[PDB]
């Protein structure tokens, strides 16, 4: 966004009981992921690894031992009540990522600050025969 | 249990023909077919399906017979109920027309 | 970050457990290696090959080891059509003590095993009699493995690793193998014939010690320096001759008198020793053809862009072809492995017919297994064919290279060759099961006049052009007026008509109705095969589904749910459901031979003739008659010899279901089940202590398909072999 | 201006595209200069399930 | 991870980005098409290979393509 | 006798063969009595067969080996003997109706196609067309011949959907 | 001594084997619904009574089939009525199971 967010410990987390889906000891040994959203009220929704959990009213906080839920939680959350949430990463030793968009008006916008990255100015089926590329280490669509 | 259930039985079904309950016999093999030409919606997919529909398309194109509805493979879902309600049908009618011709040249 | 897949670098960041299957499975395919150029490819295949040669060579040389050790090839020697073969003793401890007893077969002392695989009529026939000769021969064929196994490590060191053109070199491979591993091979091979087992069929032992003291023919080699080449063939054996003595017994070394052995029921060993002299002198000759060094010769790419014919018949002819075949391996290896295939098929298809091995046709059992197994084996080379054709038609395929050839043009209308070969398929299959079908319930109804018999003309027409006369033709070589019957009547003519007219052999069996309709369902079969893997070859690269299927390789699960759905779109997939029509093939021409050959050995061909007809006589007298003493084996009443055959048969059952279990069920169900097992594991007190390493993962897509084809053609191959040498052997 | 006429039937010559050699009907033709601004319109949908697909010039010419 | 590979074909209607629950694709600013947006993949190493946004690719062939092979513990989707 | 197929009016199986038949549809008979209408029904079963064994024969049928009657597939050889009725004349008779059926669904395809929103006719048929269509479909090789020599049976293939290999 | 047999099949083709000797001066398909047995239990003599039910299951089932027309199309319930699970409850207890099993009794 216009300045990189960086969550709080402080923050409370919502009232939910004990779900067997959760975080793992890939948790511990590799990397685990962190969502945070700031909320008017308090409303029910769904974890993506859970059961249903009222949130708190004010900051919230909820780790996801994958992306993906944090991407699903993100959706939920966006469709049911335009909620625009964030989710970071935290590594095992402590480092901290952020994925949810570095330009901060999401992926659905362009916001002109971002680089072209892994585009072929090329059609599709344009591309060499593997043959042309073979034993080079390259393939045809990675040119 | 394969020897003195299924072997042991079934002498009936096999010799059924020329009397009452051929069509017992004629049942077990039908139904040994549905359950055996199931494995094609089971085992395959759709892409190779759908490239030979789209061989088919060409050929019927190439002579003017093109339907106006395009041909289709039927859809991974689809070919799983096919697949599940063919094998399931001739299982049925295998135990179906064993037990009921066992059951009656006998009982 | 491991090493354990050294070749791929990108297998071994891998943290889960599909790394040891990925590593596993593409351990030999080298063009996909990390870090791989042409030559060190070139060099890894030869170096893999000569390891297959000293592998091939040393499963010989022990089977060699094992007869002469644990068989009974003195005893079969003395009495062939009464002792049994004996392949290897059996010391398996948890035998029981009736287990032990009921496994002496073959007059022996301890557990033992029946050879099947006719090694014993094979080395009677070549002369080896006692088994030091046998010992010698495992040997010699261990020596010769380590030498080849040398020879591969030879061929990895520096200023020994030969370069890129020398593997290119397609003239004088060619010169040199049709000249030297064809022609004097066959030469030296009917030269042991002509000077050991020639001599050893009439009752004189010819060794390593008194070779060169004994001679093959009274002439001593007067008529190869002049021409009288007739004197080899002045004295043939009589029809009153014994295989082990030299009871009314000729002095000819090269004849051809055709037809069968009277008392081994066998071809002659002396048309064989004229056969194999021919193919040598004659591959000799032709392996002196393509060019070399020297200024004679022929050059492949001169033919090949030469043969154009004119007026756009083939558009540009085989231009261009010359590179493409030698660039190209996968080319290379489906055209070999398509020949190996068609000389598979050849070799079981002539073998039971012309049996080349004394007493072969007596050991109904053995003849019975080699075919089984020659034909699978040629199907499954079929399908390896199709296959690499196909890994050629994706990986390195240049059409700019080839521009307008018949590589191209085949290519151009690909979709009417897939909608023709599905034409055929169909209507083969339509037809063939609407009379199987009918001729079903027309025997249900108690009136089996009512079936259509179509009775099959134009093989008999073929059968009578042939010598047989039981069909009443008045054709060529069947009639003495005939000027085919007249060139060759005093050569072999005499010998083949007896032979072909006796039908107690396997020489050209009569045929019903119901051989033709499963001539037709074999042909059905061959076809919905071939369109199959011809299909999955055109569409390897691209499809109006997938154009882009050259960028995704040649083994990829699919592309999505997307587009309607992509399931099985690869042409390994195509191969993968090939695979079982391949199996039901083979396992139809397997069927249509057995029951064949053992209602004529049990007399009642006429069962089979009218049995034949109708499906539910099929399954009723093969599947289920002859099942009899297989499931027999081990009856808690009594158990006998044949425990180890329906321990077999229900092992193949249960690969066979196995394969099911694979096939049914695919990955992503399991992956949650594999997940929860995971929390079960790491979440469960005295038991989190011990980790995985590799993470478990479910088996991928294509890795499942490949298990269950594995565990499906595992259960399929043991079933049938277990039912077939069990139903075989029960009875004789 | 620089394409062809608007509701014109039109041939596509693209390779890849599911409607290699069809007949589609021009819908709009962009005017500001972009990689495919020839937008057609097909009576049969594609297996994803549009009926519609733009093109380059040099993929689209007038139908026999 | 896999590659995932946009082509000039795209035209932007921004709904390739929505479809992918993972983070993978963005939209940056282009002049080859109307809507003057071109699909990107900056976060390519976190991209599983779902084919979700082939789904939601209107045009034919596809602008986007994702190539499988050479998976990683992210890309296979195990929380473990 | 071709083939070494035995005549059915000559052959000793065929008529064995008929005589055991005859013996277990006459093994029934007598749980009946003959005033009963299953005994009418069987009496009826066993003249359809007796006629059928009757028909079979004297009309050129053989049989070898096995008292069930052959059929001769080679055309010349079912023209020089009597043996044309067998599969020579069906073939024909085949080839009529499965041309027949061809036309008609072709004609129908084409006057559908030439029709806004032709995929709706697959799903509504129209009687009156297709039926008029049905019944002038006799001659369909004679509008089949005349389509082929002048292209409107066949397309070029550049306006057919080709693979993109 | 005669197994029952209520399947007739026609003597178009080949299907008068069918018609087996099931005994009492009877041919056809031997069932196995035990049908005989449910009207044997529920007193039943001659075949007037059998058609009279048949009559009546007919027109019952034309019944059913007007009361589902009226009931969606002419006089369709709305959500509570189909709310009152009590309601429901209470008469497929009493109504529904308990009238039927006390009927059936006194039958
Ligand atoms: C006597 C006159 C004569 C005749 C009869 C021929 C005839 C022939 N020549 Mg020719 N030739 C002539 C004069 C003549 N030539 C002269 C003066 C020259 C100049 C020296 C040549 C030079 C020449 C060359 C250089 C070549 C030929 C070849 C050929 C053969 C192939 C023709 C062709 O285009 O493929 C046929 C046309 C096609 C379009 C091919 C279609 C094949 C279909 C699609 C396959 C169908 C498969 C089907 C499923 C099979 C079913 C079987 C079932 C069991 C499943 C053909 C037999 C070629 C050859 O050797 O081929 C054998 C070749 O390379 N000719
Ligand atoms: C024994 C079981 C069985 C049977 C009968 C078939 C039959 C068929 N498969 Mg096959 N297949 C099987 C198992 C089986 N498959 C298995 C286990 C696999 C491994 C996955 C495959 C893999 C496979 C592939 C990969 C391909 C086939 C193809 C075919 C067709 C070949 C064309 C042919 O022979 O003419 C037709 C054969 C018939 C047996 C006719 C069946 C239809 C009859 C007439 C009954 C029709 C219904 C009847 C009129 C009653 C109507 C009412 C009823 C529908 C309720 C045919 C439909 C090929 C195909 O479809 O291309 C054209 C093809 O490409 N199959
Ligand atoms: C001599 C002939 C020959 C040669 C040189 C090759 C060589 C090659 N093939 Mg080919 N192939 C052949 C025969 C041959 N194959 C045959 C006969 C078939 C049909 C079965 C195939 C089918 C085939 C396919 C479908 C593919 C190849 C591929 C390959 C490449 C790597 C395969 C490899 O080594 O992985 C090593 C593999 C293993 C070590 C796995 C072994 C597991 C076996 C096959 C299962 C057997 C079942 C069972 C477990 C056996 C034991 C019985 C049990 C009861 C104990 C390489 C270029 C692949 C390729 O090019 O990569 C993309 C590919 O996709 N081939
Ligand atoms: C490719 C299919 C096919 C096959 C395999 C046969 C096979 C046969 N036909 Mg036949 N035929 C066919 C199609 C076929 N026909 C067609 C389409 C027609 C036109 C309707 C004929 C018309 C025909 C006639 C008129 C005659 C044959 C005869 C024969 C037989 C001897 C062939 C020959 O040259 O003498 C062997 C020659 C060796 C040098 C043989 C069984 C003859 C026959 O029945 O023999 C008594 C005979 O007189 N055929
Ligand atoms: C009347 C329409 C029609 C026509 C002229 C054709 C013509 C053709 N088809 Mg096609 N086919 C049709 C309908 C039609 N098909 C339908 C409805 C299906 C879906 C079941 C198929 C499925 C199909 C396959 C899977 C294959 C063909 C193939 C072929 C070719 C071989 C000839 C043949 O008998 O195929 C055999 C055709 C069938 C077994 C389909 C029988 C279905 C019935 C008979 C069609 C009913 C149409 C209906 C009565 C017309 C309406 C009449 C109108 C008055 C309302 C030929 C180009 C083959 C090919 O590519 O050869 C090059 C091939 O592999 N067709
Ligand atoms: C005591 C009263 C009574 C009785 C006997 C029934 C009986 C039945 N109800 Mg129920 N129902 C009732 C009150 C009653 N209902 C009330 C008060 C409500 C509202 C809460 C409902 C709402 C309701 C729903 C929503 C459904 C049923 C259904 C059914 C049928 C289930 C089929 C079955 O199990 O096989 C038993 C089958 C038979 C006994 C066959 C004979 C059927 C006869 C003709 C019905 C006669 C009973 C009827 C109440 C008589 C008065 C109706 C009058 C206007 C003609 C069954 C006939 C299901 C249905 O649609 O079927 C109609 C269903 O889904 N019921
Ligand atoms: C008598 C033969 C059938 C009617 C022939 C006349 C005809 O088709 O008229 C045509 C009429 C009406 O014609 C209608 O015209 C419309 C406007 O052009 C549309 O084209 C309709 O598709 C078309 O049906 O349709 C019928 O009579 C339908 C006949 C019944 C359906 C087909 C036969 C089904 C038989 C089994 C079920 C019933 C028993
Ligand atoms: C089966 C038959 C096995 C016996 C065949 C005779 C071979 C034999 O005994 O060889 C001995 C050792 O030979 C050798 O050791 C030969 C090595 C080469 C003696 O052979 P020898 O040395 O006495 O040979 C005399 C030549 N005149
Ligand atoms: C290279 C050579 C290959 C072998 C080759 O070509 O050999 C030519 C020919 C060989 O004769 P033969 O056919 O008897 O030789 C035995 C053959 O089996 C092998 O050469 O030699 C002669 O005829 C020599 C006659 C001399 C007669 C001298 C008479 C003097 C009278 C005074
Ligand atoms: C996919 C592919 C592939 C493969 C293919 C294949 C696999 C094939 C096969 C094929 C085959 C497998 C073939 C076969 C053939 C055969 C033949 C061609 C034969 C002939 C014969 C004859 C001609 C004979 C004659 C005769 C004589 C001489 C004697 C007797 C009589 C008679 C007349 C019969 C490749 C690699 C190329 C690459 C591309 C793609
Ligand atoms: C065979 C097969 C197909 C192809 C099958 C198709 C397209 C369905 C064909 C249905 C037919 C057209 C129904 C009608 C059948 C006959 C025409 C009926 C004949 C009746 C007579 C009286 C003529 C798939 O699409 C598929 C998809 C996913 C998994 C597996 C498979 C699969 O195995
Ligand atoms: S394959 Fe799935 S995770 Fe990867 S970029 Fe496409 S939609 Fe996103
Ligand atoms: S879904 Fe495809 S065409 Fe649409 S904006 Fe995304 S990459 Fe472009």
């Amino acid at each position: 966004p216009w300045k990189q967010p960086e969550l709080d410990p402080d923050t409370p987390s919502p009232i939910f009981g004990g779900s067997t889906g959760g975080l793992l000891r890939k948790a511990q040994v590799e990397e685990f992921y962190v969502t945070t959203w700031e909320s008017p009220k308090e409303q029910i929704f769904e974890m993506p690894t859970g059961g249903a959990a009222i949130m708190r009213k004010g900051p919230n906080l909820l780790k996801l031992a994958r992306k993906e839920h944090c991407l699903a939680l993100t959706t939920q959350l966006r469709t049911k009540f335009r909620m625009s949430p964030c989710f970071y990463r935290v590594y095992a030793d402590g480092k901290v990522e952020y994925l949810h968009p570095k330009d901060g008006v999401y992926p659905e916008k362009v916001n002109a600050g971002r680089v072209g990255v892994n585009q072929n100015m090329r059609s599709i089926g344009k591309n060499v025969d593997p043959i042309k590329v073979k034993f080079t280490g390259s393939e045809p669509f990675e040119i | 249990w394969l020897r003195d259930f299924l072997w042991a039985q079934s002498s009936q079904v096999i010799q059924s023909y020329g009397s009452a309950l051929s069509a017992y016999g004629l049942m077990f093999l039908g139904a040994h077919f549905v359950w055996a030409f199931s494995l094609m919606f089971l085992f395959s997919g759709r892409g190779y399906w759908q490239e030979l529909i789209e061989s088919i398309v060409w050929a019927h194109n190439k002579l003017r017979v093109a339907p106006s509805i395009q041909p289709r493979a039927l859809s991974i879902t689809q070919g799983r109920a096919v697949g599940v309600a063919h094998y399931l049908l001739g299982g049925i009618a295998t135990t179906w027309s064993f037990f009921l011709a066992r059951i009656i040249a006998v009982g | 970050t491991k090493l354990f897949p050294k070749f791929s670098q990108g297998l071994a960041q891998d943290p889960s457990t599909r790394r040891i299957w990925y590593g596993l499975a593409t351990a030999h395919d080298f063009e996909s290696h990390d870090g791989m150029t042409e030559e060190n490819l070139y060099q890894k295949i030869f170096a893999s090959h000569f390891g297959q040669l000293a592998i091939i060579f040393l499963w010989t040389s022990g089977n060699l080891f094992h007869v002469a050790w644990q068989g009974n090839f003195e005893q079969w020697v003395t009495d062939p059509i009464h002792v049994r073969p004996i392949a290897h003793a059996i010391w398996d401890p948890h035998f029981g003590q009736p287990a032990v007893e009921a496994f002496t077969r073959g007059g022996a002392s301890g557990p033992v095993n029946i050879a099947t695989s006719g090694v014993y009529q094979w080395w009677y026939t070549i002369g080896l009699r006692s088994n030091q000769e046998l010992y010698v021969s495992s040997v010699f064929l261990a020596l010769v493995s380590a030498v080849f196994l040398f020879a591969g490590w030879l061929h990895l060191q520096p200023n020994f690793q030969p370069s890129l053109s020398w593997f290119k070199d397609a003239e004088s491979r060619l010169n040199h193998h049709l000249a030297g591993l064809f022609g004097v091979s066959s030469l030296a091979w009917t030269g042991h014939l002509v000077h050991v087992a020639i001599p050893e069929s009439r009752g004189q032992h010819v060794g390593w010690d008194n070779f060169l003291s004994v001679l093959p023919h009274p002439q001593g080699l007067t008529p190869f320096w002049s021409g009288n080449w007739a004197a080899y063939a002045q004295n043939p054996d009589t029809a009153s001759h014994a295989f082990g003595t030299a009871d009314g017994s000729g002095t000819a070394i090269l004849t051809f008198l055709g037809g069968f052995h009277p008392q081994t029921q066998s071809l002659w060993l002396s048309d064989m020793a004229h056969h194999h002299l021919a193919i040598a002198v004659l591959f000799i000759v032709a392996g002196h053809m393509y060019r070399t060094n020297f200024g004679i010769g022929h050059r492949l790419e001169a033919i090949l862009e030469a043969h154009t014919p004119p007026a756009g018949g083939l558009g540009a002819g085989h231009k261009g072809l010359f590179h493409t075949v030698n660039n190209s391996l996968h080319f290379q290896l489906g055209l070999a492995l398509a020949s190996v295939g068609t000389i598979t098929s050849l070799v079981a298809q002539h073998m039971y017919s012309l049996p080349p091995y004394a007493y072969l046709a007596v050991d109904f059992t053995t003849q019975a297994s080699l075919y089984t197994h020659h034909q699978y084996i040629a199907g499954f080379i079929m399908c390896g064919a199709f296959a690499h054709g196909a890994i050629f038609f994706i990986r390195d395929y240049d059409p700019e290279q080839n521009k307008g050839n018949v590589l191209a043009r085949v290519l151009d209308h690909k979709e009417a060759i897939i909608s023709h070969l599905s034409w055929v398929s169909l209507f083969l299959g339509f037809h063939t099961l609407g009379l199987y079908v009918h001729n079903d319930v027309v025997q249900a109804f108690g009136t089996p006049e009512k079936q259509i018999l179509i009775e099959p003309v134009f093989a008999q027409w073929i059968q009578a052009a042939q010598g047989k006369s039981l069909y009443g033709f008045d054709l060529l070589l069947a009639s003495s007026s005939s000027p085919a019957y007249s060139a060759g009547q005093s050569l072999w003519l005499p010998g083949w008509l007896e032979a072909i007219n006796n039908n107690q052999n396997s020489l050209f069996l009569t045929i019903g109705p119901g051989d033709f309709l499963v001539h037709h369902a074999i042909a059905l079969g061959l076809h919905t095969t071939t369109l199959i893997l011809v299909k999955g070859a055109l569409d390897a690269r691209g499809s109006k589904l997938m154009p882009d299927k050259k960028d995704f390789g040649y083994s990829f699960p699919c592309d999505g749910p997307g587009r309607g759905g992509t399931c099985d779109i690869s042409a390994y997939d195509a191969f993968y459901l090939a695979v079982f029509w391949m199996l039901n093939t083979i396992g139809w021409v397997t069927f249509y031979w057995h029951w064949k050959h053992l209602t004529l050995w049990q007399g009642n061909v006429s069962q089979f003739d009218e049995s034949s007809t109708y499906l539910m006589g099929w399954l009723r007298d093969y599947l289920w008659l002859n099942s009899s003493q297989l499931i027999n084996g081990y009856n808690p009443f009594g158990m006998n010899s044949l425990s180890v055959w329906a321990w077999t048969f229900l092992f193949g059952h249960l690969v066979y279901a196995t394969g099911f279990m694979f096939l049914i069920s695919w990955r992503g169900y399991w992956q949650e089940l594999i997940e929860t097992l995971v929390w079960a594991h790491e979440k469960t007190p005295l038991a989190n202590l011990v980790y995985w390493k590799d993470k478990p993962v479910a088996l991928s897509i294509v890795q499942a398909r490949l298990v269950g084809l594995a565990h499906f053609s595992v259960g399929y191959i043991f079933t049938y072999a277990a039912f077939l040498i069990a139903s075989t052997a029960g009875r004789f | 201006e620089i394409g062809p006429k608007r509701g014109s039937l039109v041939k596509v010559l693209r390779p890849e595209s599911y409607w290699y050699n069809q007949v589609g009907k021009v819908v709009s033709v962009d005017q500001s200069g972009i990689r495919y601004p020839v937008v057609v319109r097909f009576e049969n949908q594609n297996y994803a399930g549009v009926s519609t697909n733009n093109y380059a010039l040099d993929e689209v010419t007038d139908p026999p | 991870a896999h590659v995932v590979k946009i082509y000039d074909t795209c035209i932007g209607c921004t709904q390739c980005v929505r479809a992918c629950p993972l983070d993978v694709l963005e939209m940056v600013p282009w002049d080859g098409c109307k809507a003057a947006q071109m699909a990107s993949s900056p976060r390519t190493e976190d991209c599983v290979g779902c084919k979700r946004c082939e789904t939601a690719c209107p045009t034919d062939f596809l602008s986007v393509r994702v190539y499988l092979g050479n998976e990683s513990t992210r890309s296979l989707g195990l929380a473990y | 006798d071709i083939a070494g197929l035995t005549p059915c009016s000559e052959s000793k199986a065929y008529n064995k063969l008929e005589r055991k038949e005859l013996k277990v549809l006459d093994k029934r008979l007598k749980k009946y009595e003959p005033g009963s209408a299953p005994y009418l029904a069987l009496q009826a079963t066993k003249e359809r067969t007796e006629n059928r064994f009757k028909t079979y024969a004297k009309q050129g049928l053989l049989c070898g080996n096995d008292g069930l009657p052959h059929l001769i597939s080679d055309p010349g050889l079912a023209l020089r003997f009597n043996h044309a009725g067998e599969v020579f004349i069906p073939t024909f008779g085949f080839l009529y109706v499965a041309g027949y059926i061809g036309h008609v669904g072709r004609q129908y395809i084409i006057l559908s196609k030439e029709d806004a929103k032709p995929t709706d006719k697959e799903i509504i048929l129209d009687v009156p067309l297709a039926l008029k269509l049905a019944f002038q479909g006799w001659a369909w090789p004679l509008a089949s011949i005349q389509e082929l020599r002048n292209g409107s049976l066949l397309e070029k293939d550049e306006n057919i959907t080709v693979s993109p290999r | 001594h005669i197994k029952p047999s209520a399947q007739v099949v026609w003597p178009i083709v080949g299907q008068e084997i069918l018609n087996g000797d099931v005994g009492g001066g009877f041919q056809g398909i031997q069932i196995t619904s035990g049908f005989f047995q449910l009207w044997r239990a529920s007193g039943i003599t001659s075949e007037l009574q059998l058609y009279s039910t048949a009559i009546g299951g007919l027109v019952l089932a034309a019944a059913c089939f007007f009361a589902g027309w009226f009931h969606y199309h002419k006089a369709a319930p709305k959500l509570e009525w189909f709310q009152n699970v009590e309601s429901m409850l209470n008469h497929h207890l009493a109504g529904l199971l308990g009238l039927g099993s006390l009927a059936w009794a006194g039958h």
